[PDB]
DNA sequence: ACTTTCAGGGTGGTATGGCCGTAGGCGAGCACAAGGCTGACTTTTCCTCCCCTTGTGCTGCCTTCTGGGGGGGGCCCAGCTCCTCCCCATGCCAGGGTCTT
DNA sequence: AAGACCCTGGCATGGGGAGGAGCTGGGCCCCCCCCAGAAGGCAGCACAAGGGGAGGAAAAGTCAGCCTTGTGCTCGCCTACGGCCATACCACCCTGAAAGT
């Protein structure tokens, strides 16, 4: 079934966003702590993308409900769409 | 016995290697069933757009990049090299995430 | 000079209708005013967007309703949906 | 008089 | 009977509709449109008056000050979130001491 | 008024606005940090609060000057109008 | 000799006393003596209304507190009790105001 | 028969007018369009509400520039306030 | 000649007033509005595509890709801060570590 | 054919 | 490369905005005091910073098996477009109730 | 308490959006295969953390001084209001061309 699926973002992944992110030494307990925070992230947007979409009454997310979400929640992403 | 880099220079090497690179650092279809396994909390029968993950996976990927730009920051602060879970608590805090 | 008007009439009457025995003072009830022309031009400014996202030359109780729920947080949002929802109900009515 | 949650 | 009384609110929903078509949000404005914004507003001042009234009675005060709103918007998370880049004018901070730092 | 008055930010009275914020020891060199951070937002919210006013074609820098310098800024200040 | 507090019970009063308060902590007069000089830098011969002045007060007194609490929580992070210069720029770095 | 607006032949110009003989990809080319219809909304949202502060039913130039001024930081707004009255100078005269 | 022309620009002038009297802005929009915006659009596109050209070429490249925007972006102060809360697609970071990093 | 400041 | 939908021009009207004139009201400035707040000095004590030692937790290298990713194909549900027309929102005239001084 | 005026009512009207029908496009699902990478493990070592100690820099108390703040008055410059009138912008008719698929 559809669930656990935030163990897909491994710890390897983790590590190369860290890596980019300038980091040297990272402990165990980060990667729980940062699948953690990632899930309150994508909570936050797609649940906004996804009132944009019902209010259209459409049934496909389209990239410019993400876009929209992302901006009235602080963001601003370019490239999709204006 | 092989050669064994010394615990540390690898991780330069990562750095600058990940840091040249803007390539997309999280596998593409594990984070598609995530997205797709949120967003069934909100409403069934969802569809997804291809640059609707797109750019769900970027706007991810660049949060988390600065997110943990500002968490290495904390550990500096506290006179240390290994980030820890308090480093990123105290990162979202001061960020005004956590409220 | 113009007179000026603002939400204080009907900010003392919701008030009388929580708390019979207590008042509010001046600076308290200047503070209230602006925090519904805050959320005025909150919903508004949302709903605006809303509607021309969809290319609708007119704002509705839907258009309303989407912006309640975006910028209401959680439980915030599904009391006054349903505070809207029943008024404008029985408006129609 | 008026409560709700 | 006016129109908020037809609604059943303590609101201006005339007022507000006359707003709506002021600000020019949109070409047109529909008629639901003002009685679903003033039962809205209606609906979140009233909650903000019973904490902040609360806390007056906390407080042993029979008056609301802005140091009370203070005090309701900060200890209410939803309202703490929805006002989270708001300065209330004579409000102070909400009294708090860390842990660590007490002997 | 004409030079040396950030110094009216005097020594006592940071410490009063650090214990309003908790703070229980403070450094003497915050005394200085401090008075160059505060320098800072008020010339940003002036320069805002100021070009409002010559935009009216004014002199007097109204509250509402203020109130919205500061809304530009992400900073909504309640009790002022608005 | 007198009585003397030990250090930090008094600081422990002060905290108190200042955070069950709501007045302005600053001078007026000193404030919008400063308020006049800033803003003499950009237009000659400004007038201030009272309430101008006092909406500048109160805003820069919170964004202070503010910033004074995201110091506070810095310095706690290092294992201190005493706020730094480098507190206050680490807390100011990750807030935006210097990225 | 819906049309598609986009600033990618301006953008093209411009580009040939700083950088002769440098292209600019697909993608690219997309990010400069968001930036654009970004600014354009930054301004004309910031040019609306001076106007309704004033109680000015017309946008002009004036608040076209404050908004610059309001937005633009440093040496930016600067040239950009420069830039855009050598325009109108020259589109009157 | 044109209206874009007129002024002397690249943008189209006439595009530009369209968009300002259709996104609700103003009951009117005066005959310069849109002739000092397209000024400015093209200014900070000019300043953009300057910045991220000489990247390019200093990555001895001759192609512009979202990589390049981004560097001129993030290396330009005035930028940086009027796009400080802006995400670049395939943009990637600026190559910086601390100094306590390197042993 | 167009520069801008340094 | 073609086109057809948008760019550009001229004219009527009128609603918006500029210019003059005015009256008052608020903002800047000046005395005066008295005292509450500030600045400086001393003592000290308690926090900070440095050093050391160590044990644990992180890194680095290897091996192997798994699953992400790429190709190729098929369905069909959902999204976009055009006609119609019916119903809601707007504008104008008239009246009267309310909420601000 | 009075009344200025804005909200409600009634009616005529143009236009917007909602249903219906139709087409088609890509999102989803499947299958196969490969090899790049993740997961587990082991050896090594380096870093986080506790303990100890010196010193110096904040805190607390004391006291002398000063400059803030409350009260009162003057001047006069600015700002909101009102009226007159220019004029620039919107809508409509007409003609013509430009970049997007």
């Amino acid at each position: 079934v559809l669930r656990d699926n935030i163990q897909g973002i491994t710890k390897p992944a983790i590590r190369r966003l860290a890596r980019r992110g300038g980091v040297k030494r990272i402990s165990g307990l980060i990667y729980e702590e940062t699948r953690g925070v990632l899930k309150v992230f994508l909570e936050n947007v797609i649940r906004d993308a996804v009132t944009y979409t019902e209010h259209a009454k459409r049934k496909t997310v389209t990239a410019m409900d993400v876009v929209y979400a992302l901006k009235r929640q602080g963001r601003t992403l370019y490239g999709f769409g204006g | 016995k092989p050669h064994r880099y010394r615990p540390g220079t690898v991780a330069l090497r990562e750095i600058r290697r990940y840091q040249k690179s803007t390539e997309l650092l999280i596998r593409k279809l594990p984070f598609q069933r995530l997205v797709r396994e949120i967003a069934q909390d909100f409403k069934t029968d969802l569809r997804f757009q291809s640059s609707a993950v797109m750019a769900l996976q970027e706007a991810s990927e660049a949060y988390l990049v600065g997110l943990f730009e500002d968490t290495n920051l904390c550990a500096i602060h506290a006179k240390r090299v290994t980030i820890m879970p308090k480093d990123i608590q105290l990162a979202r805090r001061i960020r005004g995430e956590r409220a | 000079r113009s007179r000026k008007e603002s939400y204080s009439v009907y900010v003392y009457k919701v008030l009388k209708q929580v708390h019979p025995d207590t008042g509010i003072s001046s600076k308290a009830m200047g503070i209230m005013n602006s925090f519904v022309n805050d959320i005025f031009e909150r919903i508004a400014g949302e709903a605006s967007r809303l509607a021309h996202y969809n290319k609708r030359s007119t704002i509705t109780s839907r258009e309303i309703q989407t912006a309640v729920r975006l910028l209401l947080p959680g439980e915030l949002a599904k009391h006054a949906v349903s505070e809207g929802t029943k008024a404008v109900t029985k408006y129609t009515s | 008089r008026r409560s709700a949650r | 009977k006016s129109r908020s009384s037809r609604a059943g609110l303590q609101f201006p929903v005339g007022r507000v509709h006359r707003l709506l078509r002021k600000g020019n949000y949109a070409e047109r404005v529909g008629a639901g449109a003002p009685v679903y914004m003033a039962a809205v507003l209606e609906y979140l001042t009233a909650e903000i008056l019973e904490l902040a009234g609360n806390a007056a009675r906390d407080n042993k005060k029979t008056r609301i000050i802005p140091r009370h709103l203070q005090l309701a918007i900060r200890n209410d998370e939803e309202l703490n979130k929805l006002l989270g880049k708001v300065t209330i004018a004579q409000g102070g901070v909400l009294p708090n001491i860390q842990a660590v730092l007490l002997p």
